[PDB]
């Protein structure tokens, strides 16, 4: 069951630029477990990275 | 089975930077069996305890991420089993 984040470099989901994070967010859109990944990352309060097609910051979504 | 876990864990850690994998190995005692404090790791690398704290937090997040963690799904006491339980919590 291919997940988009099994494609390319894992560090794409922890990119050092806004443009890099936008690419990772776009990869997640077609993920078959996207909403489950988002829910679980919120529960764990992931400190950074793209999870469920959203950017995390100290367990919060960067929405703007 | 346990040797295959050790091999797979090594392969996942080898996808991190030397510094990233080094902080995780020293924190969990993966090489020498002795977990090290953020303080001890700062002294070894000549980096602030605060930067080591940030690296540990950010790297554990990378290791939970399915991009790195998926392969480990198939798989207490040992450093390897403790790292597994820090990545997967209850799923161990
Ligand atoms: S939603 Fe989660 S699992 Fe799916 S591609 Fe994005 S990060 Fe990977």
């Amino acid at each position: 069951p291919v997940l988009p984040c099994h494609v390319g470099d894992p560090d794409m989901w922890f990119a050092d630029t806004p443009a890099g994070l936008e690419v990772a967010k776009t990869m997640c859109v077609s993920c078959p477990i996207r909403r489950q990944c988002l829910a679980a990352a919120l529960q764990r309060a992931e400190p950074w990275g793209v999870w469920g097609g959203e950017i995390f910051d100290q367990g919060s979504i960067v929405s703007h | 089975s346990f040797t295959l876990l050790q091999d797979q864990l090594q392969s996942v850690l080898d996808t991190l930077s030397e510094r990233e994998a080094g902080v995780v190995r020293l924190r969990f005692g993966l090489t020498d069996g002795q977990p090290r404090t953020l303080d001890e790791i700062g002294q070894v690398y000549g980096v602030t305890r605060e930067r080591i704290r940030q690296i540990e937090s950010k790297t554990m997040s990378k290791l939970r991420h399915p991009s790195r963690s998926q392969v480990l799904r198939d798989y207490s006491g040992t450093p390897e089993e403790r790292l597994l339980r820090a990545i997967f919590g209850e799923k161990a």
